[PDB]
């Protein structure tokens, strides 16, 4: 509405995202260099100490890109909105302009996140795998519009102790899964190996997701029980567990 | 046609028009045109070349358009600007290109390049604007059946033919009446010449005919006429008829006698102007009929007096010319031109992407031959190639 | 320049369309543009300088917008918005006087007077818009070094020369072998003469060429080829090569015998015509070379038998000819021509005010002595020049 | 090419950066362009090759991005980058190669192949940064019609030309007064020869003269001028102008006299040597006019008197030669030259792909005809595939 | 010297960097070198002297700043960049001029003309940076 184009007949199942056509779409370099970055501002994958991390756009970590927001929602409040009624296309150009006005502190907001999310990300043991999952955490706009509108110039960062803790959960969480692991193939293989072929692995495989403390057993569908005890079988027996098996 | 001019026109008007710094009420329609341009173009493919040596070209068309805001064009308005219209340039450019390099005998007027007739689909007369050009405006003014008109300077209506007859003549080519001429272009030389020096004629005057057919009617005509023909007035060794002899020319030059110039349509008379000279106006003619006399001088001084003998042999020849030059006209037909560039332009792009001869053009575009054989079907197609060689000059 | 032009396509359109009566949206964007040159121009002093006899001149720009009051444009509107434009009008003219009479050989595209350098600062590009002339459209490309066109008609692309070569000779001047031209303009008249009519040349054949080198490359050109030469087909008294003594001809035209013309570019052959006359077209060429044939005719009547003895003396110079006139071309570099008047305005104007010779052009801006020596700078300075030109003749 | 420019810049700085154990702070900026670079080529198909033997290739980009936040690259990122710069580095060679096989004598300085057409696109100019070689620099400030020079160590200036001028000649060869030149790259040697040793010469003084015209200007050149020509120094056996016979020479070196070097502009006297050996400037020129003269020693020793005698027959002959090396020079135009591999890896792409041969560059790209005809065409497609060529030798 | 080499330095880097369509990311460092010369020469006349044929020129600097706040260098941005930096490049071509055409017997290291001998104050020392020719 803003370059007066004809509205986006858009298409469910399209491999581009509206933003990727309007980027192909718009001539106005404000918007479409903005459009480019949103439609590219994807994870970058890198291992660091072993660990898989999902990292950002350095310019999200020093947070120039919202200069580049700031250009284009300035144009769009410059633009004419041709048939747009009056009264609305001048909320809708002071709402922009709202936003546009809060530059610097969309900067430091954009910073600040950025550096909460690397420090805390440092503190990650297992690998960052990137998965639509099942279920959504639901974020309310509104919320977003709050921490737009309201962050000032106090920077927060992690505790020492903060970051000691989450590092000590994590840990503590990926060698307990190591060590349930280990348990259950050690089992499964000593079974296997003495030819107990009444035992039931499912028994085991339960055990095992007990033991890691965060799954509601009766919820796991069978398949994926199934596929467990499968996956189980395939791992080799760790070092100290199939010595004394021996 | 029309949709290509308009093409051209919009990517011109955008060329001239969209400049940093301007105003933008100084474009904004012109931005609305070339908005509805891109429209009309996006999702579409196009292909060209693919004859001779013309490459194949493939065209894909998905551009935005340009909706920003502006009291005055910036440096970023002018580059996406110049981005597209480069695109669309150098497509219209390969169109008019393809178009130029093809012919057909039947519906020689109708579009023959596949991107052409295409673009004649009713999806893209959206494109459609001003038409102000005097060839696309002709070409309109033709599809409504209305009379149309092609001004031109120094018409080429006349092929190349310089020749001569002699009515009377004998092996020896010594005692020799009659005309030679050169019709080339927009000119026309003739001199009658009688070796005698109409000693034995009638009343002493021989009388000398030329007549030139047009190939088309050409109205509003201004003609330079001029008494003599300094192609034929100094000495010629000039070949036989049938090319076995030579024979020898050694004009003298009497003034032509009882000057008669008779514009003609349909075989009857339009203009006349006898003893005129300089200016004169031809206002519809088909046909050039002049008349011109070698009146022997009554009354000689000695000197003249040696060059006429009595009888032969004869070695002073009695010369009376005539000189028709067109400066301008204005015909129905395209026709070439002395100011003009579209038989140039359709001749090169025919040379350089070595198009094969075809069916309706002679080789290499030869105008005489050309307009020698000016039929209908080679008309038809020669305001095609000629209004799409003027779509081609407004960018190319 | 293109600020220049912008001003003076301003004032042309004001002085076009602000005229009493007129609905006041058939000058909306027109008064628009021209409220925003005032407020430009507002507070900028210039001064159009003393070079020669062009008088010293202040301009000092505090002049009210235009009216947007009226329906219809009144008589006291065209008075007000007269007063205006006429001292811009003033201005601009002065302006382009200023700029045609100077030149530089370091940067001779660039602008050269005060008041042109200034108005290239970048406030004045608000100024800037609609530039669809041919000059500005091609000083625009040539700024982003684009294909540049400039269309032509009769063409001044040969330097003006008469001159003969003898390839035969004695200091009797009586048995002479060669050719004579003259090259003028759009025009080249070439003539080869042989005294003993080739009675001992190898098969006999005389073989005459001519190679004309033109000083830039032209494009899509017209070209009229007629056999004669008129020029050199009448008794003559030529000075010899040294001008110690006069030599005498008397030609007699015989037809050219394997007339082949070719248009090269680098050397290489771009267009050829074998025995072709009337209008060709040269697509692409810097080169002509002109080959022709006097031969000995085969059989002879008894006169032509006589014209041509075996030996010495010789009376009657057998001379074939050739005549080729440029009509139209196209030249990426600008050339005075037989149509615009680029050329004359600018020698007038240095000729009015006695511009003391400079650095890069002839002393009289004689065209000769600049196309002979067309060199990179004169180019520049000429295109520059001619572009101020036609700016002045927009509005003088 | 600014765009392909940027791609093989960025390859290389990958290369050269992206290494094992280096601190993200070095790269950073690299590895944001690289990733841009990705996004920018990710989902684009390109098409190389379709002419001569070089085989068609198809390239598609669906590339992951690099790392952003480690401390130091370790060998998993190298290898992560590798595979990446190798699929680029041989989609970037073959854009060059594509590119530098292709001519058009329209358009030269634009592109020519599918890929870099598509590589003009707006959208790929988001890949285009720091533009610091010579020849890309050149480019954009060409594109901007500014002042820009290339700077060759001894340029290829001269077209190769071994020829001689006989003044004084019979049919004999015993008594030949005149010159004899090489030209060659950036070296001129020429010798005047007197048989006669101007024994009867005015003051016993022999003028020779040589005018070299350069095809392009140069400027700020380094010269060295030295007073002995010895390619011809030594006995030779000689075709004759026309090659009917061999005449001998056998020279006898004597000192030039009154050597004089006029460096010209535009027909001006620019720079002016005279009696000066070794090292001198010329700083802005198109032609070189060497005088010098060959003076009888007065005074002869009695081996020197045997040399000359007062009459024929001449035996010994009196040659004085010059030799002007130009070092290096800066030129606007490119040029071949000792230090650079642009004429000599267009060459070897063409050579091993069996490119026809097109309508702008001389077959095999000869440099000898190509600096002979050095034509604006010319310029603008050997500046284009220069260009191209370092560009790809950035890389390869 | 440095100071004039700095500022011909700056001026090669920012034609060579400062092209439409880059990302900020490689030219901000150029463009706060630029600002910082843009800062420490405004206000500042010069004069390149009247040596020989040479003509007097007189300088003066009163230029904005290289603007931040783009992702990718637009077209406007160039063409303020590039009429800054044409103005620049012709001053510091005078300037060299100016210097290449002087000689003195003693103290012949010393700058010679003007301007280079103002650039040559403590003030001017901010310019300076790479120094790899
Ligand atoms: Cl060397
Ligand atoms: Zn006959
Ligand atoms: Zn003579
Ligand atoms: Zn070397
Ligand atoms: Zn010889």
């Amino acid at each position: 509405p803003a370059f007066g184009m004809q509205r986006m007949h858009y298409r469910n199942g399209d491999p581009q995202t509206p933003f990727q056509i309007a980027e192909q779409q718009i001539q106005n370099f404000q918007v479409a260099n903005w459009l480019h970055f949103v439609n590219n501002n994807q994870f970058r994958q890198v291992v660091i100490d072993g660990v898989l991390n999902q990292v950002l756009n350095d310019n999200i970590r020093n947070g120039h890109v919202v200069n580049q927001l700031m250009e284009a929602l300035m144009q769009l409040s410059r633009q004419q909105f041709p048939t747009m009624p009056v009264d609305y296309k001048r909320s809708i150009q002071r709402g922009i302009l709202l936003l546009s006005n809060r530059l610097g502190q969309l900067v430091d907001l954009t910073r600040l996140l950025a550096y909460n999310y690397e420090t805390l990300m440092a503190c990650i043991t297992m690998n960052m795998q990137h998965v639509q999952t099942l279920t959504t955490e639901k974020l309310q706009l509104t919320s977003v519009t709050s921490l737009c509108m309201l962050i000032g110039n106090a920077t927060v960062i992690p505790s020492p102790q903060t970051l000691f803790h989450y590092y000590n959960v994590n840990v503590n969480f990926h060698s307990n899964y190591n060590e349930r692991i280990n348990d259950a193939v050690a089992i499964i293989t000593a079974a296997n190996r003495l030819n107990l072929y009444q035992k039931k692995m499912k028994s085991i495989v339960e055990d095992f997701l007990k033991r890691l403390q965060i799954f509601d057993i009766s919820r796991v569908p069978d398949d994926q029980m199934y596929r467990l005890r499968d996956r189980l079988r395939l791992l080799p027996v760790e070092i100290r567990r199939l010595d004394i098996f021996n | 046609m029309d949709v290509l001019y308009s093409l051209s026109k919009t990517l011109k008007d955008a060329r001239d028009k969209i400049v940093e710094g301007t105003l933008y009420s100084n474009v904004s329609d012109l931005i609305q045109q070339f908005n509805q341009m891109i429209i009309t173009m996006n999702g579409n493919e196009f292909q060209t070349g693919g004859i001779g040596n013309l490459p194949i070209r493939n065209w894909n068309f998905d551009f935005g358009l340009l909706g920003t805001t502006l009291l005055n064009l910036d440096a970023n308005y002018v580059e996406t600007a110049r981005n597209t219209i480069d695109y669309f340039v150098d497509f219209v450019d390969n169109v008019c290109m393809d178009e130029m390099v093809r012919e057909s005998q039947r519906n020689g007027i109708a579009p023959q390049s596949d991107s052409l007739r295409k673009l004649s689909g009713i999806k893209f007369k959206r494109i459609n604007f001003d038409n102000s050009s005097e060839y696309i405006e002709n070409w309109n003014l033709q599809n409504r059946r209305q009379r149309t008109g092609f001004t031109f300077h120094k018409p080429n209506i006349f092929p190349y033919s310089a020749s001569f007859t002699l009515n009377r003549s004998q092996p020896a080519h010594d005692n020799l009446m009659g005309t030679m001429w050169l019709n080339a272009g927009s000119e026309i030389q003739v001199a009658g010449f009688d070796y005698s020096c109409a000693i034995n004629a009638p009343a002493n005057i021989q009388q000398f005919e030329h007549i030139v057919q047009l190939r088309r009617v050409l109205t509003t005509a201004t003609i330079t006429l001029l008494p003599d023909a300094e192609r034929f007035s100094f000495p010629r060794v000039i070949n036989s008829a049938d090319g076995a002899t030579t024979w020898y020319f050694n004009p003298v030059i009497l003034r032509p006698n009882n000057v008669e110039v008779e514009f003609l349509l349909n075989g009857q008379i339009i203009n006349t102007y006898q003893a005129r000279f300089g200016t004169i106006i031809a206002r519809n003619f088909d046909t050039i009929r002049l008349s011109f006399q070698l009146m022997r001088p009554p009354n000689m001084t000695p000197a003249v007096a040696a060059l006429f003998p009595n009888a032969q042999p004869f070695e002073h020849h009695a010369t009376v010319g005539l000189t028709l030059r067109i400066e301008s006209a204005v015909c129905e037909s395209v026709l070439a031109d002395a100011s003009k560039t579209m038989l140039a332009n359709v001749t090169s792009v025919r040379q350089e992407y070595a198009i094969p001869v075809g069916p309706v053009f002679p080789p290499g575009m030869n105008w005489t031959d050309l307009i020698t054989n000016y039929s209908p079907s080679r008309e038809d197609n020669l305001q095609r190639v000629f209004t799409v060689a003027s779509i081609r000059s407004m960018l190319v």
